[PDB]
């Protein structure tokens, strides 16, 4: 890990150009230094949706659970590509705190967001996911119920 | 000239593979001439036409409500009109798009397969992504790293190639302007970009 590069890209997250901020978020995710986590969390609130996607992706890559609460908020971002990137990142981080928000995201309007939330729940796995799926199977409806019934038949 | 737009049901995630059929006589023909691309990253994908229905008249209501398009000859002004998020530092979006499609799928599928080691699926995916670089100002990092397209190294190289052809830039392309219909969303479907070089 190059602390010089980390500092340089952290600084670039404040660049006037959104394309530069995208590169910075992406670079920091690839480096994996947790020193980038607080700046990337700020970047989750960027005006530009590609910066928010890249910040979410990078925070998923670093895997620090400090990102969990801000990514949960990003699950209801106006932009579907951001919602998807948040769900995928929450799956990668693997913290069970994300299970109930991801379950709600199974009712997202965008089918690829729904698919990504379903896969993230599968990646988290365990008994909280299992319990949520039985509840869905019994009291849910629509795509979420489909996901649940399939989950329980496969686990 | 009105067309149905549809996805072929084979893709499980973005980008979906799109075709058009003349509304006058719709067939589920998967020929190169009917291959089209999503021209608007943020808008809805055309509904699927399931392969289980080989004839249009076999599609059960309401799934025969496919989105309807008007085919127009593309040129720079109308490309920019229907893709307002186009890459702003590109003066002639038309020649850039023409460059991408000339070097992309399906027109250039043989070189893409031979020299970039792709199958037709990869070539098509990478062509769609390169179109979006210009139609929607998508960054290289979003396309290659952060947007979830899971590109392998050969796809990333082919994408760079296509993007360079577009940036480094007779024939034009068709544009399919979304008009109406589509059971899934009933509004706000993508406009579609033709993939066939049209002489004019």
């Amino acid at each position: 890990t190059d602390p010089e590069k980390v500092e340089m890209y952290i600084k670039n997250l404040q660049d006037d150009s959104s394309v530069v901020r995208v590169t910075a978020a992406t670079a920091l995710g690839k480096i994996g230094d947790e020193r980038a986590v607080e700046p990337l969390i700020k970047a989750l609130k960027d005006e530009d949706w590609q910066v928010r996607v890249s910040a979410a992706w990078a925070l998923g890559k670093i895997g620090d659970e400090r990102a969990v609460e801000p990514l949960i908020k990003a699950l209801k971002d106006e932009d579907s590509d951001v919602r998807m990137a948040a769900a995928k990142a929450l799956g990668k981080i693997g913290d069970e705190r994300a299970v109930e928000p991801l379950i709600k995201a199974l009712k997202d309007e965008d089918s690829d967001v729904r698919r990504t939330a379903a896969y993230a729940l599968g990646e988290i796995g365990g008994e909280r996911v299992r319990a949520a799926m039985e509840k869905l199977a019994e009291t849910g409806t629509g795509f979420a119920r489909k996901v649940a019934v399939n989950y329980l038949e496969t686990h | 000239a009105l067309y149905y737009g549809w996805n072929d049901g084979t893709r499980q995630s973005s980008p979906y593979f799109l075709y058009v059929s003349p509304k006058n006589a719709p067939k589920r023909e998967l020929k190169d001439e009917y291959v089209v691309y999503c021209f608007n990253k943020k808008l809805y994908w055309p509904d699927q036409w399931e392969s289980i229905y080989s004839n249009f008249n076999d599609i059960r209501s309401p799934y025969n409500d496919l989105p309807v398009y008007e085919k127009k000859l593309g040129y720079d002004g109308i490309f920019k009109q229907y893709a307002p998020d186009y890459k702003k530092d590109i003066s002639d979006i038309a020649s850039a798009l023409v460059a991408v499609l000339s070097n992309g799928y399906p027109t250039n599928k043989s070189q893409l397969s031979t020299s970039y080691h792709l199958n037709n699926d990869s070539s098509r995916k990478v062509t769609q992504l390169a179109i979006w670089y210009f139609s929607d100002s998508l960054t290289k990092e979003y396309l290659k790293d952060t947007g979830g397209y899971n590109l392998n190294d050969m796809e990333k190289k082919a994408l760079d190639f296509l993007i360079s052809k577009g940036e480094d830039s007779n024939y034009s392309l068709d544009i399919y302007v979304y008009q109406s219909g589509g059971h899934d969303h009933m509004k706000d479907y993508q406009n579609l970009l033709g993939s066939t070089l049209i002489p004019k």
